[PDB]
């Protein structure tokens, strides 16, 4: 899955 | 005609370097210097031949061109040392050696008094810092010593080179503080000494730098509060910080700063209410503070920055509902909130798609178990990137994500969505990423993927969208994250796996001439396998494993000369294993739990 | 990875390609994982270069030999030149060498004997020359084994594990001879 950080 | 001696020197310089340019290849039997390639003279005063394949040693006769003024050989491939007579030219006063294979380190006696530009980045040098070449370079403007292995403190020396603008020193091995010294430097615009490994708190001294425009300290080991001296550096554009250990708040100065236009301090350990004055900070655009422990709810003020066009906040401690006021974020384009503990997707949602601008939109582990939208009033005209992933989330595929037309990349996965995957998703233009992974969708898969206008001719052309933040990829909690600073970064995806679905494989996804990964494993597929995937000429990762496929493997597969990743395993399919051509790179685990046939591997009665 | 991303992005400038497949080979990334036709491991080190007919030119670096941990090197149908490198010999952990249907010159390196894991050597259709290197032989693990169509020479080795191959595999050879071959030894 895509994630941001 | 040139000078007999600048005309042997050139000769000595190219003989230890090939191949030779347009050009130079009379140079043996020609005194027309002049008008060789990268030659300017009045004697030869000028030497630029980057980017030409050079390859070979610096001969010790470039040290005799005694009228050189410029010295240009950046990006080639220039192995061993630098001459010492180079160091020695009266009237050199631009030096790039960027971007080759050079090594050893820098003489402790240079005197270039011309010297106005020097530049070594991205070689290997060694050792200490050239730090004394501001004694007799007393005009030096420019140095960068960046990507290189220097090592050892960041020492002092620099505060001699009183006309000194951009001191770059990024990605080395450099320890200690930033140097008393360095805070001399009255026209200092440019200071990176990003990527090193620099501690301790960041001198409140730095408030004397204040012609900066450019500060890059990030990736580093500092720590202690941000100093509280943006008062004093009015013309400071980008300040850079990620990747150290800062901690406090937002300073006072920093959140009132005019000229900013870009904040990243991103993996600090900043913390407590975060506050921004966005009546003061006119020119703002850009805003990155994602894995701190900043918390409370989002910022009501924000959108009061009205130049704010890239906003990253992904895994602070927020929590709640995103603000009412978000409405007029007139000029949000980047939005990422992964990670934050958000509460209410119809709320956020509704709201966000006031943000007219709004492209990409990042909502990874958030809203746990709620329901995505039915509504089909949502509108989110220009978006591009929506990334609303592992939030566990009930409902079905949204209706209103349809009239997003400009959508390239779509990542739904490891919710709770049930239903089909609806006919729509095929007439997006622009999707050349689809992760639906991980859910209970059912039914059939839909025909118009396999006529997506994006993954079947080569010349479909729009364009990416360019958020300062990077996108991290894991396909499964314990995986190394990956990390993509451009969406096209993305293979081309089609990840349809981990769901309750049932039909067959469509011939017709032969069409999709340029899909790099193909993944349907753990439904419930039947049928064969269509020997038209052969048409997939692009793919790279092919898994149909875990379904109820039957028939053999299509020997036509072996034609797919990209194809690394493949599985079949665990499914009803009988034949004989293809050989050769990619197939026997991929495990026994590929063919494992069928009634395959191999001749190495998986012998047959 | 940063490392082998470098010797990677060598390798790249120096190939030719049309068709833009290395495109995405971008070294300003802390690895070279994410590069399509590049496969990584649980580690972030690089065990598969997948670049098959691929429409490349251009010829080989000395900087493959930095890949530690590559098992497969998938290069065949292209119209790559020059020599085999022979760090390749360095490349122990190699599985697969398919360097097939290109058009390398010079000789098989005897540093393929180093590549004790290596299961399938494929090196037919290229322009080899020279005899074939009895470091081979050691190669206990060795399946799969193609040298035909080249102007190789000399007697072919039939001790160790050359005893489980056959005239396909040596065939069209300038003067190869033995058993295997059409030829007798002189
Ligand atoms: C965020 O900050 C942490 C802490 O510096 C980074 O973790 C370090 O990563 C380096 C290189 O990857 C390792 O050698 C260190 O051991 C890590 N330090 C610690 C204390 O874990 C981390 O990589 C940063 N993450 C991002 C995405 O920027
Ligand atoms: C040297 O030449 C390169 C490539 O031709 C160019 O991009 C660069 O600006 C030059 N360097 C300087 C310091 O002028
Ligand atoms: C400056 O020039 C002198 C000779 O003119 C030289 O000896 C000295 O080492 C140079 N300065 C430095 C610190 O390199
Ligand atoms: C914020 O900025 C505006 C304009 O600079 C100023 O007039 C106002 O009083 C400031 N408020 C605070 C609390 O910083
Ligand atoms: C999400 O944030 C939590 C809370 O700190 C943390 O444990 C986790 O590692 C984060 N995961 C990602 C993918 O950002
Ligand atoms: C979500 O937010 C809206 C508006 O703030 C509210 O009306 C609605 O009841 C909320 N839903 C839940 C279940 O909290
Ligand atoms: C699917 O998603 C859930 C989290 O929502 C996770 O626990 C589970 O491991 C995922 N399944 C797979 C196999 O990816
Ligand atoms: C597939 O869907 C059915 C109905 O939702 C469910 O009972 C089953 O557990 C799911 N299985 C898999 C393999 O995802
Ligand atoms: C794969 O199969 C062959 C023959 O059955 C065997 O020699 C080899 O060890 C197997 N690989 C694994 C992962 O055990
Ligand atoms: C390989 O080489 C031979 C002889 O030069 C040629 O006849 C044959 O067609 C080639 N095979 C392939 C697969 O191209």
């Amino acid at each position: 899955y895509i994630y941001t950080q | 005609r040139c000078h007999p001696h600048d005309l042997e020197a050139l000769r000595d310089f190219i003989a230890h370097l090939e191949p030779k340019p347009d050009g130079w290849i009379n140079s043996s039997s020609s005194t027309d210097c002049c008008n060789w390639t990268g030659i300017t003279c009045n004697r030869v005063i000028r030497l630029e031949l980057g980017n030409k394949k050079l390859s070979g040693k610096l001969s010790e006769s470039l040290g005799k061109l005694d009228e050189i003024r410029v010295l240009n050989l950046s990006r080639n491939f220039i192995k061993d040392s630098i001459p010492l007579s180079i160091f020695n030219l009266k009237n050199l006063q631009t030096l790039d050696l960027s971007s080759n294979d050079l090594s050893g380190g820098i003489p402790t006696s240079i005197n270039l008094p011309a010297l106005q530009s020097f530049d070594l980045s991205s070689n290997k040098f060694n050792g200490s810092l050239p730090s004394h070449i501001c004694h007799n370079s007393t005009q030096i403007r420019v140095v960068k010593l960046a990507v290189n292995y220097f090592a050892g403190n960041f020492t002092s020396g620099f505060g001699k080179c009183v006309l000194l603008e951009h001191l770059c020193l990024g990605m080395n091995d450099l320890t200690g503080n930033i140097p008393e010294d360095l805070f001399h430097l009255k026209r200092l615009n440019l200071l990176g000494i990003q990527e090193n490994r620099l501690s301790g708190s960041l001198s409140r001294e730095i408030r004397n730098l204040s012609s900066l425009v450019r500060l890059d300290v990030s990736w580093n080991l500092f720590s202690g509060e941000i100093p509280d001296v943006f008062d004093e550096l009015p013309q400071l554009k980008f300040f850079l910080g990620q990747t150290n250990g800062f901690i406090g708040g937002i300073p006072k100065s920093l959140a009132n700063s005019p000229s900013l236009n870009l904040l990243n301090l991103r993996n600090n350990s900043l913390s407590g209410r975060l506050m921004l004055n966005c009546t003061a900070m006119i020119a703002l655009n850009s805003l990155d503070l994602g894995t701190n422990r900043f918390n409370g709810r989002l910022p009501e003020n924000l959108p009061d920055c009205k130049r704010l066009k890239n906003v990253n906040l992904a895994r602070n401690t927020f929590h709640g509902q995103v603000p009412e006021s978000f409405k007029n974020f007139e000029s949000l384009s980047y939005f990422s909130l992964s990670n934050s503990s958000l509460a209410n997707i119809s709320s956020a949602l509704g709201i966000l798609q006031h943000c007219k601008n709004l492209t990409t939109l990042v909502l990874t582990l958030n809203f746990h178990g709620e329901a995505l939208p039915d509504d089909s009033s949502l509108h989110f005209e220009k978006l591009k990137v929506l990334v609303v992933a592992n939030c566990r989330l009930t409902g079905s595929m949204p209706r209103w994500l349809s009239s997003s037309n400009e959508l390239q990349l779509l990542d739904l996965s490891w919710n709770r969505l049930t239903g089909a995957i609806p006919s729509w998703i095929g007439d997006f233009k622009a999707l050349f990423y689809l992760d639906l992974s991980n859910n209970s969708f059912t039914g059939e898969i839909p025909k118009s993927l396999t006529k997506l206008e994006s993954l079947t001719s080569r010349n479909i052309s729009v364009n990416e969208p360019s958020p300062d933040f990077p996108f991290f990829m894991k396909r499964n909690e314990s995986a190394r994250a990956l990390q993509y600073n451009q969406i096209f970064g993305f293979p081309p995806t089609i990840e349809l796996g981990h769901n309750n679905l049932s039909g067959p494989i469509w011939e017709e996804f032969g069409n999709l001439k340029k899909l790099h990964v193909f993944d349907l494993k753990w439904n419930a597929l039947s049928g064969s396998i269509p020997s038209s995937l052969s048409g997939m000429t692009s793919l790279e990762a092919l898994d149909l494993s875990n379904n109820r496929l039957s028939g053999s493997i299509p020997v036509s597969l072996q034609q797919l000369s990209f194809l690394s990743k493949f599985s079949v395993a665990y499914n009803n399919l009988s034949g004989v294993i293809p050989s050769g051509g990619q197939f026997q790179t991929f495990p026994n685990s590929s063919f494992e739990s069928n009634h395959l046939c191999g001749e190495h591997r998986f012998p047959c009665s | 990875a940063n490392l082998e991303g470098d010797a990677l992005h060598t390798l790249r400038v120096t190939l030719v390609d049309p068709n833009n497949v290395l495109q995405s080979w971008d070294p300003t990334l802390v690895n070279p994982c994410t590069w399509f036709h590049v496969t990584c491991n649980n580690e972030n080190s690089v065990i598969r270069v997948d670049l098959g007919n691929a429409e490349l030119s251009g010829h080989l670096v000395p900087e493959l030999g930095v890949l530690k941990n590559l098992q497969y090197l998938e290069l065949y149908s292209n119209n790559i030149t020059g020599p085999i490198p022979s760090n390749l010999g360095d490349l122990t952990n190699l599985v697969s060498l398919d360097l097939y249907l290109n058009s390398f010159s010079g000789p098989i390196p005897e540093s393929l004997g180093k590549l004790s894991k290596l299961r399938f050597l494929r090196l037919n259709n290229n322009s080899l020359t020279g005899s074939i290197p009895m470091s081979l032989t050691q190669i206990t693990t060795l399946q799969v084994l193609d040298l035909s169509n080249n102007r190789l020479s000399g007697s072919v080795p039939d001790n160790g594990s050359f005893s489980l191959f056959t005239p396909i595999s040596f065939a069209n050879n300038l003067d190869l001879c033995g058993p295997v071959t059409s030829h007798p030894c002189p």
